[PDB]
């Protein structure tokens, strides 16, 4: 459970570390540390700790347009649609790993990603125009 | 009890590390003079507003002799002088016997040659003959007729420096990254290093210039109060003493010679700019100092370290004794030409226990050299064709040991720079750079929402 | 007060303007501004620009998974050990610089952050389960 | 629409899609695609991507002191000054392009953040010292 | 006779497996920046571009 300790068990007990996967990544690879410094090792670390920095934040960019500026688990308003699992409450979350649901939808997964920032931040953020203040 | 912790992103705190700088310097000489080899083609312009915060309550112990803000200045400028002589006039077909005579002087000092050799021409099967001038000391005999030799050619390499490169120094300010703050240390007396009261946190340093200068520093910082001393260690003797001037003295270097340039194609493009024959008379160099404004400095330097060494003792003021010509004599790049004023002439005065003349300096010129005693490469130094003035500000002095005196008394300092890291430490001085950590945390009764 | 104003004075007034010292940090330097570039100043700035985000992403990342995400000052939800200071309420606040405190915790300070994530977010995230849609 | 689809229309319609014109900024660019790799492109592209994330971080410091950590739209606690602009509600919002309300803000536009850390964070996270517990 | 270049500068011959033959090179924009391309046919001097992608 020191790093990906739950990648061959259930994603219900993934689910309940999910925080040590998060983070060693961004943090990971300790980068931090003749008279030249242009060898072969220094550009192959600069150029692996500028895809760290933008690998991360370009998932972290996904968050923030959907409400989880903060939060590593996000319930969103956004319906299911039955066309892409049709599989029930506990099938999949008591017999699934996070590997094998990652394939399951990696057909469909841009779908969601276009509807997720449209109902949970598109029109939630703009609902409030009558609310704010009256 | 009943105590809960609390976050706070922005909190200020840091711990003493050293990082990466980089160069700051504004619109300079640009188009009416460029390539210089220090500000390079272009640097990260520096913003007129000066970016100070005075802090208060604060007492950070500085380090200067620790200090790595010096190292990697150190480290900088030796990648810098050879990042602008790489792209240059290649001199190897330079190293071929020389047949040389002493010059006219009317059948009767010398200290330079009328040489000449033959070189490559523009075409590999030609030949060609040219006769020059050389510096002593710039060649030393081989084994009638005198045939010479230049002295790099025993050794290393050799590189023409480029024509068009300006050595004059320039303010370069030395800005911390981010996340990361110089503090700067506002004490006058920063005697040693130690707890410096008065700190102030500035992102940008002043307008630091790279003086490569030798026993005598040049156009240095300082601000007020008796000529302050520093030493890294002030028991040993062994151990070098950096000395600040409460006001400098105008010094003024030149040399005579009349010079001509004397272009000859080597190989395809390249083209050896040599000395053609002097015209207008032949002179020594020469550096006046003042002598009514030194004795003033030299006697508030003894007064100082009076009270620092016992103040009891004679004070013994000699000549460089030991080491090398260009070690043991101000040596400095000024208008081109490196000059090395004889030193021994300014501390002769002795003082112990209570329109205007000028003291001058007898000056020689060298070409060809390859400073802070790197043996890798070195270089060939064109002649500044026409008249040359130095005219610079002295405001500092390296002095070095006194001998294994067994107590007893009678002993000072002698001028000795064997290492030219110190040179920096006399701008560098009040200077750390710290990391830091925005992260702290901090009980207090609070919580947020109970579930959620 | 315009940087490090308080860095000698009470942790009080220090928490009173500490947006400001988070401000600067990230943005300062100045970074944004022959025919070569491959210059050693030139590298100097890159690397020098590359530990200014690596820095501040790497402490931005933990702010994150602290319920943190835009906020100054979180008061989390973590029970704090006598062990780790035995100081009274005003007896620190009105007493020490930030300084003193970060070399007096600067022992067990990661045993606090990695209490921090379970209690903060990886049981209130998960407190939702019952909670979310019942 | 697919981006800046609404750069010429009017404040109202490009607040209807924003998010489109946040999402592709970041990500945009398509970066992360003899022996050496020194070459003249190599340097040109990690520097490009250097200022994409020292961008985008440079605004996104700025939202999360701002309580807008994951949000496109924070209605702030802050109070307009007359003296930015004199019309009224529907007199910009149906009549001008963001281009035009973008020089008409620019020469005080910096006023207005100095004092948008103040009230919606300086002082409101400071407001629950009475009222986190009591 | 002579090489002209010797009286001037110097001289390297090019590699002889080098393609001198130009080949379409897309310019694209960073990050945070885009390219604006005018759609309007008849752009006499540099103005104001009505059709702009
Ligand atoms: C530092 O060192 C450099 C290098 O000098 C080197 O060694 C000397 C000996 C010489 O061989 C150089 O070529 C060599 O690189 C010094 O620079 C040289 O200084 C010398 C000093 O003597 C100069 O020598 C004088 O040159 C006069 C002109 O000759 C030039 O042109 C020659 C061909 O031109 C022919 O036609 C012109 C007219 O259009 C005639 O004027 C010329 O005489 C020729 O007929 C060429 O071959 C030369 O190299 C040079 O470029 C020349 O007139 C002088 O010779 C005269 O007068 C001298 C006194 O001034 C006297 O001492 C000589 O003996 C000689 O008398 C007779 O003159 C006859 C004229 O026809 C001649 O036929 C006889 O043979 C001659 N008698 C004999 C025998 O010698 C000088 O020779 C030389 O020009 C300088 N360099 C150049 C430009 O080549 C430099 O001065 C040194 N430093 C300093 C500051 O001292
Ligand atoms: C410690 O600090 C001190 C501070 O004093 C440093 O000492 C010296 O400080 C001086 C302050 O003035 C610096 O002086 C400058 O000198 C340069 C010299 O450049 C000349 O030569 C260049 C190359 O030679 C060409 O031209 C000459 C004819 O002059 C010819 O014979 C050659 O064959 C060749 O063709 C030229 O490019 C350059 O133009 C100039 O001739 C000088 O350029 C500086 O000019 C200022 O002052 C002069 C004289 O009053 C004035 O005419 C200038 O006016 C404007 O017009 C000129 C002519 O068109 C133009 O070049 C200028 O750009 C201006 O537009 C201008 O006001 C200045 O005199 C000195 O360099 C500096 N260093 C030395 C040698 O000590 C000291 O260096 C520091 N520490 C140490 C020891 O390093
Ligand atoms: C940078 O410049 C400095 C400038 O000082 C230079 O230092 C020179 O160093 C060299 C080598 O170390 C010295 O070289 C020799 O010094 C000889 C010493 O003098 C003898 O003869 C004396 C008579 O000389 C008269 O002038 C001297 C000064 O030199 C003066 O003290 C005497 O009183 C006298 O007026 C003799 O008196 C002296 O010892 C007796 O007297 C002293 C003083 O009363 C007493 O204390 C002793 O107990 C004893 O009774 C000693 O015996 C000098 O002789 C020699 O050459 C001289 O004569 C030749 C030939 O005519 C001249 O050409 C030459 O100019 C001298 O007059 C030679 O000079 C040198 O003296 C130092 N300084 C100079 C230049 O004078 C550094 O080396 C330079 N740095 C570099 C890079 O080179
Ligand atoms: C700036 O840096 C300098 C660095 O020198 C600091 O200077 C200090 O100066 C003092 C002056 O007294 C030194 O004190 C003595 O140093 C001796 C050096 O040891 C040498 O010899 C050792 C043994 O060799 C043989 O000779 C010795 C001679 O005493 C015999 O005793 C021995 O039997 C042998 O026959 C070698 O092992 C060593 O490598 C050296 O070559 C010390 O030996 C001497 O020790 C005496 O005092 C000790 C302390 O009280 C005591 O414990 C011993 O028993 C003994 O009585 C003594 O230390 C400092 O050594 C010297 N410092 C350093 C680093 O050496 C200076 O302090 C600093 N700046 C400041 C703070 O001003
Ligand atoms: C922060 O913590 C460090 C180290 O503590 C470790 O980390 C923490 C998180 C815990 O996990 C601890 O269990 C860890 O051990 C403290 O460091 C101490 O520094 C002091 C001063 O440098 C050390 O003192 C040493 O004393 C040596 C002499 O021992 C004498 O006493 C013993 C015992 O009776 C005796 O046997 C011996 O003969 C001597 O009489 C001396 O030689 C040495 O030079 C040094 O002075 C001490 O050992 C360090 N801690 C430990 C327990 O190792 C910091 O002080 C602490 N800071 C704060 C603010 O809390
Ligand atoms: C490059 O210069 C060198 C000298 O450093 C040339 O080598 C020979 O140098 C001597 C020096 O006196 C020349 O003198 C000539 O000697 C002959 C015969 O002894 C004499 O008859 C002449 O009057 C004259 O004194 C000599 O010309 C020169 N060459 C020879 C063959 O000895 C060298 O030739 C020059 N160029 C090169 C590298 O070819
Ligand atoms: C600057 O001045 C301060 C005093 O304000 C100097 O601090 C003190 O310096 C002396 C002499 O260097 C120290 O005494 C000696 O300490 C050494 C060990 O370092 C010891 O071997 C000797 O026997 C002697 O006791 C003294 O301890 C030191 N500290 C204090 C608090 O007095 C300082 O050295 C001066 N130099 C600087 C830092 O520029
Ligand atoms: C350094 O040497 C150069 C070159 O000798 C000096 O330049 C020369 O200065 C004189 C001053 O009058 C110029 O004026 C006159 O030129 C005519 C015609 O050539 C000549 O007949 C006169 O005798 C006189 O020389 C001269 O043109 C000029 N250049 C030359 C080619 O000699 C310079 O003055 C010397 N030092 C400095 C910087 O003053
Ligand atoms: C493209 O066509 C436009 C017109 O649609 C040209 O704009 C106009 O050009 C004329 C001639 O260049 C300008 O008149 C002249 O202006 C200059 C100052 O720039 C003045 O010195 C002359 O006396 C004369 O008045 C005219 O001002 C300018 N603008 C307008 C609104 O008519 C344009 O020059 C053409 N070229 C391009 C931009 O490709
Ligand atoms: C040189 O030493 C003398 C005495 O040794 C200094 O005079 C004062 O002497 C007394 C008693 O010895 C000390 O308490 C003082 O501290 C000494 N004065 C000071 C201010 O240091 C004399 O001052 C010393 N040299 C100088 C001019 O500072
Ligand atoms: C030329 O100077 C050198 C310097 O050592 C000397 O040995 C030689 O004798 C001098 N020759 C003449 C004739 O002046
Ligand atoms: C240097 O030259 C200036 C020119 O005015 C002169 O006033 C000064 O006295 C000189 N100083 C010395 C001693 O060289
Ligand atoms: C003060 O500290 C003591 C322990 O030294 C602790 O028992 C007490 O609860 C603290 N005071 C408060 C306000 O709780």
């Amino acid at each position: 459970l020191g790093f990906l300790g739950a990648a061959g068990s259930t994603m219900g007990a993934a689910s309940m570390t999910l925080t040590v996967q998060a983070r060693n990544l961004l943090s990971g690879i300790v980068q931090q540390q003749h008279l030249l410094k242009l060898t072969v090792w220094g550009i192959k670390q600069l150029q692996a700790r500028v895809l760290a920095v933008e690998r991360y934040l370009r998932d972290q960019q996904l968050l923030g347009i959907w409400g989880c500026s903060g939060k590593l688990i996000c319930c969103t308003n956004v319906p299911w649609n039955s066309s892409w699992s049709n599989r029930n409450l506990s099938e999949i979350w008591d017999n699934m790993t996070w590997l094998q649901w990652d394939k399951e939808i990696s057909n469909y997964t841009q779908i969601i990603y276009g509807l997720l920032e449209e109902s949970q931040n598109q029109q939630e953020k703009n609902e409030q125009d009558l609310l704010a203040l009256d | 009890e009943n105590l809960w912790v609390t976050v706070y992103y922005g909190v200020p705190v840091w711990k003493d590390a050293e990082t990466t700088l980089f160069c700051a310097s504004d619109a300079k000489a640009y188009e009416t003079e460029k390539h210089n080899v220090w500000a390079t083609h272009a640097c990260v312009p520096t913003d007129p507003n000066p970016q100070e915060i005075h802090l208060e309550n604060v007492t950070e112990e500085f380090n200067m002799w620790k200090n790595n803000m010096v190292e990697q200045m150190h480290t900088d400028i030796i990648s810098l002088w050879d990042q602008s002589l790489k792209p240059c006039v290649k001199l190897t077909p330079l190293c071929v016997t020389l047949q040389c005579t002493n010059v006219t002087n009317n059948i009767t000092r010398t200290e330079l040659k009328n040489c000449s050799f033959n070189m490559t021409t523009e075409l590999r099967d030609k030949k060609q003959k040219v006769y020059s001038l050389f510096y002593r000391l710039d060649v030393v005999q081989i084994n009638s007729n005198k045939e010479y030799r230049l002295i790099n050619c025993n050794t290393s390499a050799i590189t023409q420096a480029c024509p068009k490169v300006s050595f004059e120094p320039i303010p370069i300010h030395y800005c911390a990254p981010a996340g990361f703050a110089i503090l700067k240390c506002k004490d006058k007396k920063f005697n040693g290093t130690g707890p410096c009261p008065s700190v102030s946190t500035v992102q940008c340093t002043h307008g630091i210039k790279p003086v490569v200068s030798t026993q005598l520093l040049l156009n240095g910082s300082l601000a007020e109060e008796e000529v302050m001393i520093r030493s890294e260690n002030i028991t040993n003797n062994a151990k070098n003493i950096l000395v600040q001037f409460n006001t400098p003295v105008q010094i003024n270097c030149t040399r005579p010679n009349n010079n001509t340039r004397k272009s000859i194609r080597i190989g395809p493009g390249q083209a050896f700019y040599a000395t053609g024959d002097i015209i207008g008379d032949i002179r020594q160099a020469h550096c006046n100092v003042s002598k009514a404004t030194w004795n003033e400095t030299l006697g508030k330097v003894v007064k100082q370290l009076r009270k620092h060494f016992g103040n009891n003792t004679i004070i013994r003021f000699a000549n460089s004794s030991g080491g090398d010509l260009e070690v043991t004599t101000h040596s400095f790049n000024c208008g081109g030409e490196f000059f090395y004023c004889n030193t021994s002439g300014l501390f002769n005065s002795t003082w112990i226990s209570n329109s205007n003349d000028s003291i001058t300096l007898p000056c020689r010129i060298k070409q060809i050299i390859n400073m802070w005693q790197r043996i890798g490469q070195a270089m060939y130094a064109p002649p500044i064709q026409g008249v040359i003035r130095c005219v610079s500000n002295i405001t500092g002095l390296i002095l070095t040991r006194d001998g294994g005196s067994t107590n007893s008394t009678t002993e000072t300092f002698r001028p000795g720079g064997g290492d030219m890291r110190d040179n920096w430490r006399s701008e560098l001085y009040k200077y750390k750079v710290v990391k830091i950590e925005p992260l702290g945390v901090a009980p207090t009764r609070c919580k947020r929402r109970v579930v959620g």
